[PDB]
């Protein structure tokens, strides 16, 4: 803003003839000049976080996770890079640890028993690194919800939503009354799930739940030990049964 | 896409011609027959109904 | 697991082998469309003998 | 030849039948924009300036 | 017959139907004009916009 014969107030830009206008008095201060936006072996550094990030894809490419996701992940690797108070550590538990964390910032965790299938890392070097990253870079996460998970177990059962969506119930119902102050909230997840699969014509057996789920077989069984006293009321209120809750198995 | 209301060339109005066109052609009647029926008789207002191709039926069999 | 393959349209591995007009239509697909080249990106391709 | 208009490879045609109909068009186009965080700082949203 | 004075033509017109049909390349498109235009900033040559 200036003029010789005012200070100038306001100096549009027309974009559409490329000009400078000071409409006040009438004058282009400035012609021609204001540009419209309109609309490897010779790597040392970057290197080994260039195969690390190859092999980030790699991780995030057996799950077939979106790159937005990933796009973050490198992004929380090159910020933990930068600092390099973890430098001295294991890069791959690192990107193991930033996949984790990235799934809970995009609101969808898996599970560290899934993490350990795409990595070497071992479940107790993944949260030690977790922790260590949530301190480096000083950053606060999420608690888990049991529906996020529901969405891919009821898939690899192919169970219908309807299943899926009462199981979603009957696990949310469960938490909220807290009937399940100890079990992990997939095990709780999963006995729901076979409650669930055991109220509709897609029963499945624990061991194949638990193998999917990878939780012992007992600790769903003691899982739906402290759901069963609450079978019946705990299904949501749009069911349509294929097993009466009295003749829900017990065990 | 569908019968236009008016001939190109003369002006005569065509577009409330096309279900007696079929309906003649139903039952026994020569294309040439059909329209004389009717009463075109200028060889610039037959060609309209002679050629036209009707592709709106084909557009109703997408659910809106 | 290895990898995934491009799928040529109506082919026999396609979801659209060996269905009637009333289906086709149904997936807001043509009846008249031939077939013959890839999806790849959203753009369709065509390879040149 | 009726008044030299069309000489040399051009064309005369009715006005009064380009009225009612005659060789009239249509004409579509799109356009594609996509939100996407290239930065921490520089994230693009979709929102009135 | 003629249309300005309603004469008749001395010659016989050869007419008939035929099929015609409309190319792509529409004169809408085609025009442009500059006159003291944008320019780049490195070498100050007149630039697009
Ligand atoms: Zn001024
Ligand atoms: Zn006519």
């Amino acid at each position: 803003v200036t003029c010789p014969n005012h200070p100038d107030a306001i100096l549009v830009e027309d974009y559409r003839a490329g000009d400078m206008i000071c409409p006040e008095c009438g004058l282009v201060v400035g012609d021609r000049v204001i540009d419209v936006g309109s609309e490897r072996t010779m790597s040392s550094s970057d290197r080994a976080m260039m195969n690390a990030f190859k092999e980030i894809t790699t991780m995030a490419d057996r799950i077939n996770l979106p790159r937005n996701i990933v796009d973050r992940t490198n992004n929380l690797f090159k910020q933990v890079y930068e600092q390099k108070s973890l430098k001295g550590r294991a890069n791959d538990a690192i990107a193991s640890a930033c996949l984790y964390i990235a799934c809970r910032q995009e609101g969808v965790p898996r599970t560290f028993k899934e993490i350990c299938a795409v990595s070497r890392i071992s479940k107790k070097e993944i949260g030690r690194c977790f922790k260590l990253i949530l301190k480096a870079l000083e950053t606060s996460v999420d608690l888990i919800t049991t529906g996020d998970f529901m969405s891919r177990f009821c898939s690899n059962l192919c169970l219908p939503k309807q299943v899926q969506m009462a199981a979603t119930h009957i696990a949310r119902k469960a938490v909220e009354l807290d009937l399940v102050p100890g079990r992990s909230p997939i095990s709780v997840a999963a006995a729901a799930i076979y409650m669930a699969s055991q109220a509709s014509a897609e029963k499945r057996t624990q061991k194949e739940i638990g193998d999917i789920a990878g939780v012992a077989d007992v600790t769903i069984r003691q899982s739906y030990r402290l759901i069963y006293p609450r079978a019946p009321d705990l299904f949501p209120t749009d069911f349509k049964f294929d097993t009466p809750v009295d003749k829900l198995p017990q065990l | 896409m569908i019968i236009p209301v008016r001939c190109f060339t003369c002006g005569k109005i065509v577009g409330n011609k096309w279900e007696a066109y079929l309906g003649l052609l139903q039952a026994e009647y020569t294309e040439g027959d059909a329209l004389d029926a009717l009463g075109l008789k200028r060889y610039c207002c037959r060609r309209m109904l002679l050629a036209h191709v009707d592709l709106i039926e084909k557009l109703l069999n997408y659910a809106p | 697991f290895i990898g995934k393959i491009p799928i040529m349209l109506r082919s026999t591995y396609c979801l659209l082998n060996g269905l009637t007009d009333r289906d086709l239509c149904e997936l807001n697909e043509c009846p008249l469309d031939p077939g013959g080249y890839f999806i790849i990106n959203g753009s369709e391709k065509v390879l040149i003998a | 030849s009726y008044t030299g208009y069309n000489q040399e490879d051009s064309v005369i045609m009715n006005r009064s039948a380009v009225d009612r109909g005659f060789f009239r068009s249509v004409f579509y186009r799109s356009y594609k924009e996509q939100e996407s965080k290239k930065g921490f700082d520089q994230e693009e949203v979709f929102e009135k300036p | 017959y003629n249309g300005f004075t309603g004469r008749k033509i001395t010659s016989q017109i050869f007419i008939g139907p035929t099929y015609y049909q409309r190319l792509k390349h529409m004169v809408d498109d085609k025009i442009h004009s500059r006159a003291r235009g944008p320019i780049q900033i490195l070498n100050r040559q007149p630039m697009e916009g």
